[PDB]
This record gives structure tokens, sequence and C-alpha cells, in this order.
């Protein structure tokens, strides 16, 4: 479908570009569980 | 490109003809390209032209 000069009648096949992507990482939470009191004893002193 | 192949090895049954003898022989030009779009009385016209 070209011209008498090989130059083409057509309208160029256009292709819209990709957006470019929106960058997204991993966040996630501290996990850990507490920690036991320890054994109990009396000790030497009175409480105050 | 492929019916013509066909065509001309089976209808006219010489394989070896030119693929412009069915241009010729069946008055319609299978060369063009997709876009080359006419109406039917025009085809028609060019083909007994």
């Amino acid at each position: 479908n070209l011209s008498i000069d090989g130059q083409p009648l057509s309208l160029p096949v256009f292709a819209a570009p990709a957006d470019p992507a929106a960058l997204l990482s991993a966040a996630a939470a501290a996990s850990g569980g507490s920690k036991p009191l320890p054994s109990a004893d009396i000790p030497a002193m009175r409480f105050p | 490109e492929a019916l013509s192949g066909e065509y001309r090895s089976l209808v006219m049954n010489n394989p070896v003809a030119d693929r412009d003898d069915i241009w010729r022989n069946l008055l319609v030009d299978g060369k063009v390209s997709a876009e080359i779009t006419t109406t039917l009385l025009a085809d028609a016209i060019a083909g007994i032209q």
C-alpha cells in the first residue's frame, strides 16, 4: 500500500508504552514472645 | 500464497506455473497486501478491463 516513492500510505503502528510499575516492598510487624518470670524465694531482708 | 500454489497445482494442472498466471487466468491480483481495499463493482470492472 505504498506510494510511487515507496513511502507508506498507511498510518504507522503506534503502541501505547507501559506505565512504569509502582515499586512495592514487604513490610511486616516484628513478632516476639514475652519472658517468663524467674523462680521466687524468700530473701534475707524484710519487705521494706 | 498457499491457496495460489494449490490452485495452480490442482485446478490449472500446472504446478510450475507462475503466480501471475493465476492473475491472468482469473482476472484478480493475489499478490496485493491486506490493506488494498476496493469496492466489488470496481473489482469486476478491473477484471473485465
